[PDB]
């Protein structure tokens, strides 16, 4: 009370120095249930992988993704992101995911890069140099390979010009090494485009197949559709916790609530627009969002050339919430309650006055 | 497949009252005993809808231009109408949404689509004749959901494209009446928001014809369009609205 | 409870107390209103068990004894014909005290005439 | 963004403080009317008109 | 712009009515003032000193 | 008549009800200060001829 009323010497009176607040205990963050993921299963564990040249492109949208189970899976050789984090990818949103999935050699997975030059950049698959999304490899030695050779996994190994990013070529024309005229004629100086790798059991690690799954983001004006897994706690009721449900957040008392709601409304307002109810996305129950027992704190004392004892009015706070007494006015601590009526010295409200004889009420 | 249909009757299209229908929930908000003013694309009470007939020789599927929404209300037995045509120009240089329900299922997709002339369905007397497409290049969304649906059953709908979400409201109402539109106060719900994304300015309706050449069956719909109003919406102690004002109608509901 | 808005609250200074000190200058003011107005007798006079007035009727404006408010039926008729850190303070009088000054007032001006306002 | 948010919301209280310290006014002069018509007309027989 | 144009205007109108409502409150005390002398000196003859 | 100053002060709320509501009120404050003033009588007295 000094300190609020920037003196030393205080006057008899009642004066309100403070705000009472019920402090948040817990955090509760209740979202829906993680349904209708995303075919990953389908992409990364397929059971023929597709050729480099015809590289396999799978749209993914409309799901909710999980990269923590594809980020935390040590069977995967490589693991770069060229346009965002990996350990952002359950937080951020995009419209579209594109997953290109091929074969290559084990020395060629360094040339899946942003400014990387090589034969698979320039003719078999080209990244962009703005490119945003993450390059996923794993060898593939104990499937792919064949004793007898694999020499189903095709290349491109010639043509005239350079790829655009994100440009297939499944064209099979004979390319003219020479000046020579071909029409389509292998001569000396015309081969055929496509060569068969080489894949063996007995080659080291460099040569051995490995298969590479390139997810590129898209983020278009299209509504972001494809999101990362949301993480919902237990559910705490008749506590003053911070609530999080399906992105209205927000502090209060959550009980539980005789309002039925309809089926399509989730929120639940009063006269002067605060949520005062809301279903749970998880289970479809109806709470009401009491708001915490905030209340002013005031202090009843006599002049300090009296005495220094003083009394705690906590406003429109209940006594068994924070020589105590419970008024009308709120939870008086600190005052003798008497049965015996006098003059008002200290007016508390709701017909309570407080007095100096110790403070009685 | 398409078949041009040649045995119309020329009729001009007719019109009628709205009265105060057309009103569904703004919002996914529950409310309680409390007037809420709101700002949305609204139809206006007592207003002029468009009003098709399929009778018999009627069958009415014009294309017609879309505006800010379309408000669709069908009085409809033994199921007639069966879906609706949803574009910009309706053939494969721009990316078409097609909602049909079938004899099984509602299939909603968003493809680069070839559409006919005139698109329609067939019952044999048995759905057995699809005509609405030609082909189908580049899809971009396909979802599969649970079906929504003298005239018997009364059927509304609300169509909406703000930021890329098709918004279907949609409320069924048991009626009696023979011919026009009923007088009463009916709120529709939200059924499903649609991820498109697509840019629409034209829609067509869908029907179904009769085979025992073709016959249609009885059938009457209505076309209203959305407009930037205000309405002040009155909710029960249950929390449905129960009765509204139109504040630009007239002066005492101003 | 955003610290961060508080924090930039506080470069505005003393807005806050200046609020808070008009508002309780308010609420003083009120109760130093109802206190002028009805609290203008310290004695609390009742009437007699007896209401013999010479013919003269005060059943309507004198409490009624049935009630549990202790309200006269005018009173009473009155009292039904009306219907984010917000606060209300409860008044300092309440409606059964403020009823009881009325009719300590009604007792003194039926049983003793403008002299009770004036001395005993 | 938030400072925008506190004028705003501080302007809205300056401006609910002042209208609530007008209408104060307002009804102190109710009450001290009220005050007199207790002294003159209750407590006493006035001769004032009306 | 026009943020900066509508919060000086929008403070010199509520600047207006703030003064518009105190001397409106000034003037309904000087009207309440008149009716008590037109029911007092005009309905009546009073025997209030001056 | 500029239409996007009005949807800027949209954002602001509801301060022009509120200063429309305070000049309504002054205004029929003057008229209720004009009836309590000057109609006292109910009667429209006339001096003799
Ligand atoms: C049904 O009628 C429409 C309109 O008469 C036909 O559409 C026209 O088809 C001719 C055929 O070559 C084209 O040259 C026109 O450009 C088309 N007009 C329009 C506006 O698209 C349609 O082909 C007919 N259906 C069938 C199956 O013949
Ligand atoms: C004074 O007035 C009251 C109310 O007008 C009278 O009470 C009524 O008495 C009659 C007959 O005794 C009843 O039928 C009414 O129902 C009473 N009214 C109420 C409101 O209770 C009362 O009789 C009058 N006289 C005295 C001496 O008290
Ligand atoms: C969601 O998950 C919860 C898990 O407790 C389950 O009880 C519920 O049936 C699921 N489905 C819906 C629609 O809530
Ligand atoms: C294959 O990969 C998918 C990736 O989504 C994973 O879910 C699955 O568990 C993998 N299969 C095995 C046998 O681990
Ligand atoms: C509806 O529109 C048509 C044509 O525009 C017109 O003839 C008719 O009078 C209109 N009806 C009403 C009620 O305005
Ligand atoms: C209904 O349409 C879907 C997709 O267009 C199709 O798979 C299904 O077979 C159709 N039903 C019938 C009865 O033809
Ligand atoms: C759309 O379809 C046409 C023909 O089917 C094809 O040439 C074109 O590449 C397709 N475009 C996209 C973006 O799929
Ligand atoms: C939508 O289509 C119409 C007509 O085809 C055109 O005028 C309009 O600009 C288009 N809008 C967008 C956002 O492409
Ligand atoms: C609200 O629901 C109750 C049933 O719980 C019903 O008795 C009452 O009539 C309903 N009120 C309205 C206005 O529909």
């Amino acid at each position: 009370t000094k300190c609020t009323l920037k003196s030393f010497t205080v006057e008899k009176g009642i004066y309100q120095t403070s705000n009472f607040r019920v402090q948040p205990t817990e955090s509760i963050v209740r979202f829906p249930n993680i349904t209708n993921l995303c075919p990953f299963g389908e992409v990364f564990n397929a059971t023929r992988f597709a050729s480099v040249y015809a590289w396999n492109r799978k749209r993914i949208s409309n799901c909710v993704a999980d990269y923590s189970v594809l980020y935390n899976s040590a069977s995967f050789s490589t693991f770069k992101c060229y346009g965002v984090s990996p350990t952002k990818l359950n937080d951020l949103c995009f419209t579209n995911v594109y997953a290109d999935s091929f074969v290559i050699r084990g020395d060629e997975v360094r040339q899946i890069a942003p400014g990387q030059t090589g034969k698979i950049a320039d003719y078999n698959y080209k990244l962009p140099d703005d490119f945003t999304g993450c390059v996923i490899a794993w060898n593939s030695n104990n499937l792919d390979s064949k004793v007898g050779g694999n020499y189903n996994y095709l290349y491109r190994l010639f043509r005239k010009s350079n790829l655009k990013p994100f440009e297939r070529d499944i064209s099979t024309e004979i390319y003219q090494a020479g000046s020579t005229p071909c029409n389509g004629v292998k001569g000396f100086n015309c081969y055929f485009p496509l060569q068969s790798y080489g894949f063996q059991p007995t080659y080291g690690v460099g040569y051995q197949p490995y298969r590479v799954v390139v997810l590129s983001f898209e983020l278009l004006h299209a509504p972001a559709t494809v999101c990362g897994p949301k993480k919902s706690t237990n559910l705490v009721k008749n506590k003053c916790v911070n609530f999080n449900f399906n992105g209205l957040t927000g502090t209060g008392v959550l009980t539980e609530s005789n309002k039925k709601f309809l089926p399509f409304q989730q929120f639940g307002r009063d006269i002067a627009d605060t949520t005062d109810a809301v279903r749970d996305p998880q289970t479809l129950e109806i709470l009401d969002i009491t708001p915490c027992s905030f209340g002013g704190v005031s202090v009843i004392t006599p002049g300090t050339n009296t005495s220094n004892q003083v009394a705690v009015l906590y406003q429109g706070v209940n006594c068994t919430e924070v020589n105590v007494f419970q008024t009308r006015a709120g939870c008086l601590i600190g005052a003798e309650h008497v049965n015996n009526s006098y003059e008002c010295d200290i007016p508390i409200g709701a017909g309570i006055c407080a007095s100096y004889q110790s403070i009685i009420a | 497949q398409c078949v041009n249909l040649t045995t119309r009757t020329q009729l001009p299209p007719a019109y009628t009252n709205s009265f105060t229908r057309g009103v569904y929930y703004p919002d996914k908000v529950f409310r309680s005993s409390v007037l809420h003013s709101t700002q949305d694309l609204f139809l206006p009470f007592f207003s002029n809808v468009t009003w098709f007939h399929a009778i018999h020789k009627r069958f009415d599927n014009p294309v017609l231009p879309f505006n800010d929404g379309v408000y669709f209300a069908s009085t409809e037995k033994s199921n007639i109408i069966r879906g609706w045509i949803f574009g910009t120009t309706l053939d494969s240089k721009t990316q078409s949404l097609l909602i049909v329900n079938n004899a099984t299922n509602v299939v909603i997709k968003v493809c680069e689509f070839q559409f006919c002339n005139d698109p329609f369905l067939g019952v044999y007397y048995m759905e057995s004749e699809f005509r609405v497409y030609s082909s189908a290049n580049n899809c971009t969304f396909e979802y599969v959901s649970q079906p929504f649906l003298n005239f018997k059953n009364l059927r509304e709908f609300v169509f909406k494209n703000i930021d890329g979400y098709f918004k279907i409201y949609s409320k069924h109402t048991p009626i009696n009446l023979v011919r026009d539109l009923p007088q009463g106060f009916s709120a529709l719900e939200p059924l499903v928001d649609l991820p498109i994304g697509i840019n629409i300015t034209r829609f067509q309706t869908l029907l179904a014809l009769h085979r025992s050449g073709w016959t249609a069956g009885a059938a009457a719909y209505y076309v209203g369009y959305l407009q930037p109003r205000t309405f002040l919406l009155k909710y029960n102690e249950n929390g449905t609205i129960t009765d509204a004002v139109d504040c630009a109608l007239d002066p005492l509901s101003e | 409870d955003s610290t961060e808005c508080s924090n930039l609250l506080l470069q505005y200074g003393s807005f806050c107390t200046q609020l808070n000190r008009a508002l309780t200058g308010i609420a003083v003011e009120q109760d130093k209103n109802t206190q002028e107005v009805f609290a203008q007798v310290k004695q609390i006079y009742k009437t007699p068990p007896i209401k013999d007035f010479g013919g003269f009727n005060f059943s309507q404006i004198l409490p009624d004894p049935s009630k549990p408010s202790k309200r006269s039926p005018i009173e009473d008729l009155l009292f039904n014909k009306v219907t984010n850190g917000l606060t209300v303070l409860p008044p300092l009088l309440t409606d059964e005290m403020i009823a009881q000054y009325t009719s300590a007032l009604l007792a003194g001006t039926i049983t003793s005439g403008w002299t009770f306002g004036a001395g005993p | 963004q938030i400072d925008r948010l506190i004028t705003g919301r501080l302007q809205s209280l300056q401006t609910y403080v002042t209208q609530q310290l007008i209408r104060a006014a307002e009804i102190r002069a109710s009450a001290n009317l009220a005050a007199t018509k207790m002294s003159e007309c209750v407590l006493g027989q006035s001769k004032r008109v009306d």
